[PDB]
C-alpha cells in the first residue's frame, strides 16, 4: 500500500519488506547452521526464525503480517533480524555453549552478608 | 561556526548524596531525593516510596495513591513549566516565563498547603503520604486547573507558530530511534523520536492504570517535536489532574502498619503500642527485607529509577540513583554535532538538564 | 595464556588515595561487639566488625561541639568471617589486632532444680 | 492480606522464571546464577568475563530485545575477595519487561567496557572509575567525572569515610583555594540503630 | 528567676555562667547574652497541688491529643506528691 | 483589608513609624508584624 | 492511547498556499504574537508590595524553630532525643541531665540552622510537641554564628511566637 | 476584574480569547483560609477483633529469592513476557 | 552419645537430655522470645513470651522451662505460636505506662523491640492502666514500678547470685508488686547489675538517668581495673565524654556481670 | 595467583610504562608553569614529579602500578587540557599547611598523635 513513514525517526520505509525478511531469515538460519546441534541457542533461534519465515510465506498483506509477526512495524522487525544475523554472527566466534569458565566464590553471590 | 566535540564537565553539584544516604535511614534518607530533580521533588519522592514499598512488599492506601498521582502530575505540571520557559528563556523568548511561573507559584502555593514547604515537602513517604489534605486544597486544584489550559493557549501562541521559534528548534538536535534507545535516553527524548514509550502506560504504578490520558508522540526527533510533546504533556496533566480530583476515594493516607507508618498523635498519646511504634520509627526506622530493587517511574524528564539494596538493617545498605539527564546530557555530544554553537544552547534546553539529579 | 601470574603480596594502599597517616599509624580492631547487657537478643553479635583506634576530640570554642580531625572515627565495617576482616586489613596495609568471638558456652538448665530435696539449688520463692 | 499487603504477580513471576532459564541455557558458559526476586526481579548472574556476550546477547536476541540500558552501577561489598558488584539494568520495550545483569571484580581486574553494546554506559562505568576505583578496558574516555580534579580515592567505596581526607577554603596568603586535612567542627555522629532482636525469619543465615 | 555572676553575666537556667578568667565572654563584648527569663522550675513551682479524691490520676498534661502522652499516677505516698514525668504537675490524695 | 482586590493583595499593613525605639519612617521590616497579627497577614487564617 | 504531534500534511490548493505566503509575507503569526504581549500589557500585574503584603501561607507552613512550653510555664521538652535521632541534618544536638527537681530536661538544645533543611521530622517525631518549625522565614542574619541556636534562643522563639504557633497548632492537628 | 470595559475589550481583542472567563489572579472562588476542622477517618485494620497481625504482616511476607539455577527436550522459546500490545490511537485527538 | 534428635522448623538438631526448647532452638541460630527468662539464673517461667507450639500437640509450651522429648519439630515461626507472642505482648502492654520517651530504657528496651518484632502494632486496651509506688532500694538503682513487667529477675538475682534474698513480690494479682514490703536498701557489692537484667526500665541507673540514650553512644570495650579480677567491660561515651560502663561477657572473669565500683 | 592483567604481562612492561609517563610528566612540567603562572620555579615542578614517582616506588605488583600510570595519565590529561586550575596544580605543593611534628618530643608537646 506503501505506507508513508514508519513513525520511527531514522527508520525508513522498506519497499519489498516480505522479499527482505526471506533473504534475512534464510540467511540467519545458514550462519546458525555452523554452530553444533546441541547447543541451546541454535534450537531455540531455529525454532523461532522458522515460526517467523513461515508467518513471512503465510501472508501477501504487509500489515496483517505486521500484526501476526507481533512486533511492531514491518522495518523494526527487518531491523531485528538483521540484529539477530549480527547476534549469531557473534555467537559463532564466543562459542557461548561451553561450560562454565570458572565457578564463583563460595560466598560470591551470597546477599545479605 | 560548526561543533565538532562537545565535553560537558560535570561534578559541580556533586554532593555525594548516595553515600550519605548509607549514613542515614529511609525516612531520613527520603529528603535527599526531593533534592535531585528540584523541580520534580514529589516525583521523586514517589519513586524512592515506590521502591521502599516494593521492598517492604506493602502498598499505599488507595487514597494515598491517588494523592500521589494528582501531586504527581501537578509536579509534571511544574516541571514542564521550567522545561519550557527555561528553554525559551535561554533563545531569548523571555516574557512567557515571567507569564507562567505566577501559575508556577499557585502550584507551589499547593505544595506548600499541603505539606509546610513549597519546594522540598517530604511529603510522599513509603507507606502513602504524610499528612491527609487539608479542606478546601481540591476545590483550589480545581479552580487552577479551570484556568491553566488558556495560560498553555497563550504559551502556544507566543511560540508554536513563531517562525523564530521554529527555526531555532525544527532542524536542531535530530535524534534517531535506535540511537536514543542506544543512548539510554527516556521520556520526551524518545518520545520525540517516535517510540511509542512511557512507563504509566506500560508498567503502571500507583493508580495510572485508572487515569485516561494521551501519549504525545513526535515524528521528527528534533527540538521542536520535544517541545510539542512537553506542551501537549501539560495537556494531558491537567486531563489527569481533572480525573484525580473526580475519582479520589475517602480514607486513610497512610498504611496501616504501624511497623511502617508512625501512628496518628492521637492515638500515640494513648495508645502503648502506638508510643513503642512511634519511637522506634523514629529514632531506629523499620527494617526493610534484604534485597535489590530498581524501581523506575516516569519522572517529568523521564525514566527516574532507584536500584536499592537493602542488607536487612534499618538503612540503605546501596541507593543508585538513575537519572534522566545523565544519559541525556552523556548524549549531549552525538546531539550537537554539525550545528552551531547557538544551536548548542537550544539542545542543551531540549534535554531537560537539572544537574542535581546528573551530579548526585 | 591470557593470565599473569602475580605472588606478590596482595597491597592496594597506593590506590586508595588515603594518607600515610591514616594508614600506618592506625590500628583496626577486627571484634565481634559484645551483645548489649541493657537486652537479651543477640542479632548484633552475628557479624564481625572493624573499626579504629579512638583520636582526640575536643570541644567546640563556639558550641561546645565535639570537634574532631580523625577522618576515620566513624568507620565501621561489617564482615562475614574473621578471616574476610582479616584480608581486608591485610590488604589495606591497616596494622590490626583481632579478638576472637565470645560465644557463650551452654547451660543445663533444669526447672525441676528449684525444687530440689537435698540441693542448695531450691528457689527461696519464686 | 488484602489492605495493606503488596498483592504477589505470580504471572510475572512464572514468566521470568521461565526466561531466567532460557538465558541460563542459552549461554552456560558465564551464567552463574539466575534467581528471581519475591517481587518479580530476574537477576543473571554472570562471570566477568561474559559481560559483553551476555549483553549483546540481551540487546540482539529476538526472544530478548533490551535495547534500553536503564542503569549501570557497582556496589562494594568489603566482606568479598571480589568486593565490586557491577549491575547492570536492562529494560525490553519489546516485551515490557526489565532484567538485571551482575557480575563482580575487585580493585585490580579490569571489566570489559560495554560501550560496544550500550553507548549509554560510557559515562555510567566511567562514574564507578570515579566513585569506586574499577578500572574499564578498551573505554573511550575514562577519566573521573564527578569528582574534583585532585581528588584522592574513589568516595563511593566503603572503606572510605564520609567526609573525606581534605577540604577546601579560601587563603588570602597565597590568594587561592587549598585544600586542607579535614577538621570538622562537629563530628558527625555515628548512631547505632540496630536492634539485637531478629527481624526477618525468612532470611535467617545458618550458624557455624 | 535569673542570678547574676560576679562578672556580672547572667547565669541562665540550666546554671551556666563564663568563669571571670575565661576568655570566651569576649564574644559579649559590644553584644549579648542571650538568656530566657522564664525558668521552668519556678514556673511549675508557681502551679499548686491537685486535691483529688481517687488513688491512681491521669495526666495528659491537658488539651487532649495536645499535651503529653497520657500517664497515670499512683497516690499512695502520703509524704510525697504525685508528680507528672512529662509537665511536672504534681498530685495529691485528698484523704 | 480590601477583598475586591486580588488574592495577595487583600490585606496589608501599614507599619508605624516608631516600633521599640528605632524611627521606622522609611525603614520599615517584615518583622515588625507581631505574632498575632502574623497569621491574619499571611493568610493562615480569615480572622484577625 | 498516543496522538501525534506535529504530523500535519499541509493543503496545496491555491487558498491554503496563498494564506501561508500571506502569512510570511505580511507577518500573521508576529502580528498575533505582539497582540499576546499587547493582551497582558494591560492586565493588572500580580505583584504584591512586600514588604507591605505578604505572600499567602498555611499553617503547615515550616519555617523557623521553637521550643514550646505547657500552659503553666513549664518547658515540653523531656529531653528524648528523638528530634536528633530523627534529623536528617544532624543539626539537632542534645544533651540532658536532671534538673535540681527532679525533672528529665535538656541542658543542651542547639539546632545548626545552617544544617537544617526544615523539613520538620522533630516536630512530627516529637511526643509531646515541644519542638516545632513554626511561621517565622524572616529571620536573615549577618552573621553565619546568629543562625546557630542554643535553647535560649529557641526558648525564646517560643515565647515570641507562642501566640502565632498554638493557633497553627490548633487549626493543624486533626491531620498530625 | 477591576479593569473597565473599554480596556476590557481592547484586552480580549488582543489576546483573542475571552479572558475574564478565566482570570489568572484569584478572587473570592478560592477557599477560605479558615477551615472547619476535620474527621479524619481510620483504616482497616482499626478493628477489635479479627486483627492479628500476623494475617496482615507484609514484611514478613518477603521472602528470600527463588534461585532458578545455581552452580552449586523441543520445548518452546521463551521472552520475557509477551510482546506489547500495539498502541491505539487517541479517539479524544489524535491530531489526525 | 545420648545425644537426642528433635527438629527446629524440620531441621534437625542434637541435643543432651535436658536441653529446654529455647536452647534446642538457640543451637540452630534462632532465639525464642523471653522475658523471664535468663541464662544465668534459674528458670520460673512466668512471662510466657517464649509460647512456641510443638507439632501434634494442641498446645504452647514454655520454651525456657519444657525440656525437648526425642522427635519434636518446634514450630516457632508458626500460625499460634505468633499468635500466642501477640496475645502476651498484648497483655504486657495492657498496664505498661506510656513512658517511653521520659524512660531511661528507651532504645535500648526488650519490651520495645520484641514488641515491634513479635507483638501487634495497636491497642484494644479502652480502659485505665495501674499505677504502682515507687520504691526507695538504694542510692544507685532508681525505681520506677510502674514499668515493671513482674518477670522476677530481681528475686532470682538477689536470692541466687546476690545472696541477698531480700526482693520479692508481695501482693497478689494485679496488684502484686516486686519490692523490699519495707524501707529497705539494696546495698550489696552486685547490686548495680539488676539495672542490667531488668528488661525494662523499672530499674534504671540513678547516676546514668536522663544523661545519655543508647544509640548515641560509642562502645569502647575495655578493662575493669577497679580490683584484679579484670572484669570486661563497655565504656559507653557520647561526643568525647564517658556516659557509663556496662558489662561485657567472659564465660571465665566475670560471667556477665560487674561489680558497683565498677559500674 | 593467576590474575588478569590490565596491561602489562610482568613488570618490565611495568616499569615501560612508568617511565614514559615520566618522560611525559617531565616534558610538561615547564609548560604547566607558564600557562598556570605558577609562583614555584621549573626546578621545583620536577622535583615534586621526582618525589611524586618516588612516593610510589616501593610497589611490586603489575596490576597496582599499571593503575598508577592509568592515574597518571589521568592527572596529566587534566593538567595538559586546561581541566585543573592553578589550585589543583598548586595542591601538590601542600604550602598553607603547617609543618607537621616527626620526633617522638614534638608530637607529645603538641598532642594524642602517634
Ligand atoms: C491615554 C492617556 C491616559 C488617559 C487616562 C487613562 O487611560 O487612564 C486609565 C484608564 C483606566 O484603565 P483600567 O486599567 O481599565 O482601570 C482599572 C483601574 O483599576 C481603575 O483605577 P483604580 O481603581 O486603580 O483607581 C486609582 C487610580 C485611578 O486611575 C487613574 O487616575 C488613571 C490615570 C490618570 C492619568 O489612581 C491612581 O492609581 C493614581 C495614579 C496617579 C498617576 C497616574 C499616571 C499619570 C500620568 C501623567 C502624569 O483607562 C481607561 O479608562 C481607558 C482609556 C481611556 C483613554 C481616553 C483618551 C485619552
Ligand atoms: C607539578 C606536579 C605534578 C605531579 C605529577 C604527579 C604524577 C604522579 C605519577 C605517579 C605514577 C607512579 O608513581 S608509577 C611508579 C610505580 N612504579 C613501581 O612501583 C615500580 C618501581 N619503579 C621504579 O623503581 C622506577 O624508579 C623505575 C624508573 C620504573 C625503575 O627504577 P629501578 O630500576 O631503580
Ligand atoms: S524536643 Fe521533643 S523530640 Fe526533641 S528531645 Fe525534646 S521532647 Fe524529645
Ligand atoms: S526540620 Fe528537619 S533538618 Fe531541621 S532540625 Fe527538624 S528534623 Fe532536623
Ligand atoms: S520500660 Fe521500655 S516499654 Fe516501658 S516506658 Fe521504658 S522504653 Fe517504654
Ligand atoms: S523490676 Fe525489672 S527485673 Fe524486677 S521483676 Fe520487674 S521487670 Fe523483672
Ligand atoms: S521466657 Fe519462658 S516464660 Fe518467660
Ligand atoms: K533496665
Ligand atoms: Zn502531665
Amino acid at each position: 500500500l506503501l505506507k508513508k513513514t514508519t513513525g520511527l525517526v531514522g527508520l525508513a520505509v522498506c519497499e519489498t519488506p516480505h522479499e527482505r525478511l526471506k533473504i534475512l531469515y534464510t540467511k540467519i538460519l545458514d550462519v546458525l547452521g555452523h554452530i553444533p546441534k546441541n547447543a541451546a541457542y541454535r534450537k531455540y533461534t531455529e525454532q523461532i526464525t522458522n515460526e517467523k519465515l513461515s508467518i513471512v510465506k503465510a501472508e501477501p498483506d504487509v500489515k496483517k503480517l505486521e500484526e501476526q509477526l507481533q512486533g511492531g512495524q514491518i522495518e523494526e522487525v527487518i531491523l531485528q533480524a538483521e540484529n539477530e544475523l549480527s547476534l549469531a554472527r557473534k555467537m559463532i566466534q564466543w562459542k557461548p555453549w561451553e561450560p562454565l569458565v570458572e565457578e564463583p566464590p563460595a560466598s560470591q553471590w551470597k546477599w545479605p552478608i | 561556526e560548526m561543533v565538532r566535540k562537545c565535553d560537558p564537565h560535570i561534578g559541580l553539584l556533586h554532593r555525594g548524596t548516595e553515600k550519605l544516604i548509607e549514613y542515614k535511614t529511609y525516612l531520613q534518607a527520603l529528603p535527599y531525593f526531593d533534592r535531585l530533580d528540584y523541580v520534580s521533588m514529589m516525583c521523586n519522592e514517589q519513586a524512592y516510596s515506590l521502591a521502599v514499598e516494593k521492598l517492604l512488599n506493602i502498598q499505599p492506601p488507595p487514597r494515598a495513591q491517588w494523592i500521589r498521582v494528582l501531586f504527581g502530575e501537578i509536579t509534571r505540571l511544574l516541571n514542564h513549566i521550567m522545561a519550557v520557559t527555561t528553554h525559551a528563556l535561554d533563545i531569548g523568548a523571555m516574557t512567557p516565563f515571567f507569564w507562567m511561573f505566577e501559575e508556577r507559584e499557585k502550584m507551589f502555593e499547593f505544595y506548600e498547603r499541603v505539606s509546610g514547604a513549597r519546594m522540598h515537602a517530604a511529603y510522599v513517604r513509603p507507606g502513602g503520604v504524610h499528612q491527609d489534605l487539608p479542606l478546601g486544597l481540591m476545590d483550589d486544584i480545581y479552580e487552577f486547573s479551570k484556568n491553566f489550559s488558556l495560560r498553555i493557549d497563550e504559551l502556544e501562541e507566543m511560540l508554536t507558530n513563531n517562525r523564530i521559534w521554529r527555526n531555532r528548534t525544527v532542524d536542531i538536535g535530530v535524534v534517531t530511534a535506535e540511537d536514543a534507545l542506544n543512548y539510554g535516553f527516556s521520556g520526551v527524548m524518545l518520545r520525540g523520536s517516535g517510540i511509542q514509550w512511557d512507563l504509566r502506560k506500560t508498567q503502571p504504578y500507583d493508580v495510572y492504570d485508572q487515569v485516561e490520558f494521551d501519549v504525545p508522540i513526535g515524528s521528527r526527533g528534533d527540538c521542536y517535536d520535544r517541545y510539542l510533546c512537553r506542551v501537549e504533556e501539560m495537556r494531558q496533566s491537567i486531563r489527569i489532574i481533572s480525573q484525580c480530583l473526580n475519582k479520589m476515594p475517602p480514607g486513610e493516607i497512610k498504611v496501616d502498619d504501624a511497623k511502617v507508618s508512625p501512628p496518628k498523635r492521637a492515638e500515640m498519646k494513648t495508645s502503648m503500642e502506638s508510643l513503642i511504634h512511634h519511637f522506634k520509627l523514629y529514632t531506629e526506622g523499620y527494617q526493610v527485607p534484604p534485597g535489590a530493587t530498581y524501581t523506575a517511574i516516569e519522572a517529568p524528564k523521564g525514566e527516574f529509577g532507584v536500584y536499592l539494596v537493602s542488607d536487612g538493617s534499618s538503612r540503605p545498605y546501596r541507593c543508585k540513583i538513575k537519572a534522566p539527564g545523565f544519559a541525556h546530557l552523556a548524549g549531549l555530544d552525538k546531539m550537537s554535532k554539525g550545528h552551531m554553537l547557538a544551536d548548542v544552547v537550544a539542545i542543551i534546553g531540549t534535554q531537560d538538564i537539572v544537574f542535581g539529579e546528573v551530579d548526585r | 595464556t591470557q593470565l599473569i601470574t602475580v605472588d606478590e603480596k596482595l597491597d592496594i594502599t597506593t590506590l586508595t588515595g588515603v594518607p600515610e597517616e591514616h594508614i600506618k599509624t592506625r590500628k583496626a580492631r577486627i571484634f565481634v561487639p559484645a551483645r548489649n547487657n541493657m537486652q537479651s537478643g543477640v542479632n548484633n553479635t552475628k557479624k564481625w566488625k572493624m573499626e579504629f583506634d579512638t583520636r582526640e576530640r575536643w570541644e567546640n570554642p563556639l558550641m561546645g561541639w565535639a570537634s574532631t580531625a580523625d577522618p576515620l572515627s566513624n568507620l565501621v565495617l561489617t564482615f562475614s568471617t574473621k578471616e574476610d576482616a582479616i584480608a581486608f586489613a591485610e590488604k589495606n596495609g591497616w596494622s590490626y589486632d583481632v579478638e576472637e568471638r565470645k560465644v557463650p558456652k551452654p547451660k543445663s538448665k533444669s526447672y525441676g532444680a528449684n525444687f530440689s530435696w537435698n540441693k542448695r539449688t531450691r528457689v527461696s520463692t519464686k | 492480606t488484602r489492605p495493606t499487603v503488596r498483592p504477589r504477580n505470580d504471572v510475572a513471576h512464572k514468566q521470568l522464571s521461565a526466561f531466567g532459564e532460557y538465558v541460563a541455557e542459552i549461554l552456560p558458559k558465564y551464567v552463574q546464577q539466575v534467581q528471581v526476586s519475591c517481587f518479580s526481579e530476574l537477576e543473571i548472574c554472570i562471570h566477568p568475563d561474559g559481560v559483553i556476550p551476555v549483553l549483546t546477547f540481551l540487546r540482539d536476541h529476538s526472544n530478548a530485545q533490551f535495547k534500553s540500558l536503564a542503569d549501570l552501577t557497582a556496589v562494594d561489598i568489603p566482606t568479598r575477595q571480589n568486593r565490586f558488584e557491577i549491575v547492570y539494568n536492562l529494560l525490553s520495550l519489546r516485551f515490557n519487561s526489565r532484567i538485571r545483569v551482575k557480575t563482580y571484580t575487585d580493585e585490580l581486574t579490569p571489566v570489559e567496557s560495554s560501550v560496544s553494546v550500550y553507548k549509554a554506559a560510557n559515562w555510567y562505568e566511567r562514574e564507578i572509575w570515579d566513585m569506586f576505583g574499577v578500572f574499564f578496558a578498551n573505554h573511550p574516555d575514562l577519566r573521573r567525572i564527578l569528582t574534583d580534579y585532585g581528588f584522592e580515592g574513589h568516595p563511593f567505596r566503603k572503606d572510605f569515610p564520609l567526609s573525606g581526607y581534605v577540604e577546601l577554603r579560601y587563603d588570602d596568603e597565597v590568594k587561592r583555594v587549598v585544600a586542607e586535612p579535614v577538621e570538622l567542627a562537629q563530628e558527625f555522629r555515628k548512631f547505632d540503630l540496630n536492634s539485637p532482636w531478629e527481624a526477618f525469619p525468612a532470611y535467617r543465615q545458618p550458624p557455624e | 528567676g535569673v542570678r547574676t555572676s560576679p562578672t556580672g553575666e547572667k547565669v541562665t537556667h540550666t546554671g551556666q555562667v563564663y568563669d571571670d578568667e575565661d576568655y570566651r565572654r569576649v564574644r559579649f563584648v559590644g553584644r549579648q547574652k542571650e538568656v530566657n527569663e522564664n525558668f521552668a522550675i519556678d514556673l511549675i513551682a508557681e502551679q499548686p497541688v491537685s486535691q483529688v479524691g481517687s488513688r491512681v490520676i491521669s495526666c495528659d498534661g491537658g488539651g487532649g491529643a495536645l499535651g503529653h502522652p497520657r500517664v497515670y499516677i499512683n497516690l499512695d505516698k502520703e509524704t510525697k506528691t504525685g508528680t507528672c514525668g512529662y509537665c511536672g504537675l504534681q498530685f495529691r490524695q485528698q484523704h | 483589608e480590601d477583598n475586591k482586590q486580588f488574592f495577595g493583595r487583600h490585606r496589608w499593613v501599614i507599619y508605624t513609624t516608631e516600633m521599640n525605639g528605632k524611627n521606622t519612617f522609611w525603614d520599615v521590616d517584615g518583622s515588625m508584624v507581631p505574632p498575632e497579627w502574623h497569621r491574619w497577614l499571611h493568610c493562615m487564617t480569615d480572622d484577625p | 492511547t498516543y496522538k501525534y504531534v506535529n504530523l500535519r500534511e499541509p493543503s496545496m490548493d491555491m487558498k491554503s498556499v496563498t494564506d501561508r505566503a500571506a502569512q510570511t509575507l505580511l507577518w500573521t503569526e508576529l502580528i498575533r504574537g505582539l497582540g499576546m504581549t499587547l493582551s497582558y500589557l494591560f492586565r493588572e500585574p500580580a505583584t504584591i508590595n512586600y514588604p507591605f503584603e505578604k505572600g499567602p501561607l498555611s499553617p503547615r507552613f515550616r519555617g523557623e524553630h521553637a521550643l514550646r512550653r505547657y500552659p503553666s510555664g513549664e518547658e515540653r521538652c523531656i529531653a528524648c532525643k528523638l528530634c536528633e535521632a530523627v534529623c536528617p541534618a544532624q543539626a539537632i544536638t542534645i544533651e540532658a541531665e536532671p534538673r535540681a527537681d527532679g525533672s528529665r530536661r535538656t541542658t543542651r538544645y542547639d539546632i545548626d540552622m545552617t544544617k537544617c533543611i526544615y523539613c520538620g521530622f522533630c516536630q512530627e517525631a516529637c511526643p509531646v510537641d515541644a519542638i516545632v518549625e513554626g511561621p517565622n522565614f524572616e529571620f536573615s542574619t549577618e552573621t553565619h554564628e546568629e543562625l546557630l541556636y542554643n535553647k535560649e534562643k529557641l526558648l525564646n522563639n517560643g515565647d515570641k511566637w507562642e501566640a502565632e504557633i498554638a493557633a497553627n497548632i490548633q487549626a493543624d492537628y486533626l491531620y498530625r | 476584574a477591576s479593569a473597565t470595559r473599554l480596556i476590557q475589550g481592547l484586552r480580549n481583542w488582543a489576546s483573542g480569547r475571552d479572558l475574564q472567563a478565566k482570570l489568572q489572579l484569584r478572587y473570592q472562588e478560592i477557599s477560605k483560609r479558615t477551615q472547619p476542622p476535620p474527621k479524619l477517618p481510620v483504616g482497616p485494620s482499626h478493628r477489635l477483633s479479627n486483627n492479628y497481625y500476623c494475617a496482615r504482616d507484609g514484611r514478613r511476607e518477603a521472602m528470600p529469592p527463588s534461585i532458578v539455577m545455581s552452580s552449586q527436550s523441543e520445548k518452546k522459546a521463551v521472552s520475557p513476557a509477551p510482546p506489547i500490545k500495539r498502541w491505539e490511537l487517541s479517539q479524544d485527538e489524535p491530531y489526525l | 552419645s545420648n545425644l537426642i534428635e528433635v527438629f527446629v522448623d524440620g531441621q534437625s538438631v542434637m541435643v543432651e537430655p535436658g536441653t529446654t526448647v529455647l536452647q534446642a532452638c538457640e543451637k540452630v541460630g534462632m532465639q525464642i522470645p523471653r522475658f523471664c527468662y535468663h541464662e544465668r539464673l534459674s528458670v520460673a517461667g512466668n512471662c510466657r513470651m517464649c509460647l512456641v507450639e510443638i507439632e501434634k500437640a494442641p498446645k504452647v509450651v514454655a520454651a525456657c522451662a519444657m525440656p525437648v522429648m526425642k522427635g519434636w519439630n518446634i514450630l516457632t515461626n508458626s500460625e499460634k505460636t505468633k499468635k500466642a507472642r501477640e496475645g502476651v505482648m498484648e497483655f504486657l502492654l495492657a498496664n505498661h505506662p506510656l513512658d517511653c520517651p521520659i524512660c531511661d530504657q528507651g532504645g535500648e528496651c526488650d519490651l520495645q523491640d520484641q514488641s515491634m518484632m513479635f507483638g501487634s502494632d495497636r491497642s484494644r486496651f479502652l480502659e485505665g492502666k495501674r499505677a504502682v509506688e515507687d520504691k526507695n532500694i538504694g542510692p544507685l538503682v532508681k525505681t520506677i514500678m510502674t514499668r515493671c513487667i513482674q518477670c522476677t529477675r530481681c528475686i532470682r538475682f538477689a536470692s541466687e547470685i546476690a545472696g541477698v534474698d531480700d526482693l520479692g513480690t508481695t501482693g497478689r494479682g494485679n496488684d502484686m508488686q516486686v519490692g523490699t514490703y519495707i524501707e529497705k536498701m539494696f546495698m550489696s557489692e552486685l547490686s548495680g547489675n539488676i539495672i542490667d537484667i531488668c528488661p525494662v526500665g523499672a530499674l534504671t541507673s540513678k547516676p546514668y538517668a536522663f544523661t545519655a540514650r543508647p544509640w548515641e553512644t560509642r562502645k569502647t570495650e575495655s578493662i575493669d581495673v577497679m580490683d584484679a579480677v579484670g572484669s570486661n567491660i563497655v565504656v559507653s561515651t557520647r561526643t568525647g565524654e564517658v556516659m557509663r560502663i556496662l558489662p561485657r561477657m567472659h564465660e571465665d572473669i566475670n560471667e556477665e556481670w560487674i561489680s558497683d565500683k565498677t559500674r | 595467583t593467576s590474575v588478569k592483567p590490565i596491561f602489562s604481562r610482568d613488570m618490565n612492561e611495568a616499569k615501560r610504562r612508568v617511565r614514559e609517563l615520566y618522560r611525559a610528566w617531565y616534558r610538561e612540567v615547564p609548560n604547566t608553569v607558564h600557562l598556570f603562572q605558577l609562583d614555584i620555579s621549573v626546578k621545583q615542578g620536577r622535583d615534586k614529579v621526582r618525589e611524586m614517582f618516588k612516593k610510589n616506588a616501593h610497589v611490586t605488583d603489575p596490576r597496582v602500578v599499571d593503575l598508577l600510570v592509568i592515574k597518571g595519565k589521568m592527572e596529566l590529561e587534566e593538567t595538559i587540557n586546561v581541566w585543573k586550575q592553578r589550585t589543583h596544580v598548586m595542591r601538590f605543593f601542600h604550602e598553607t599547611e603547617a609543618p607537621r611534628p616527626k620526633d617522638f618530643l614534638s608530637k607529645f608537646y603538641v598532642g594524642h598523635d602517634p
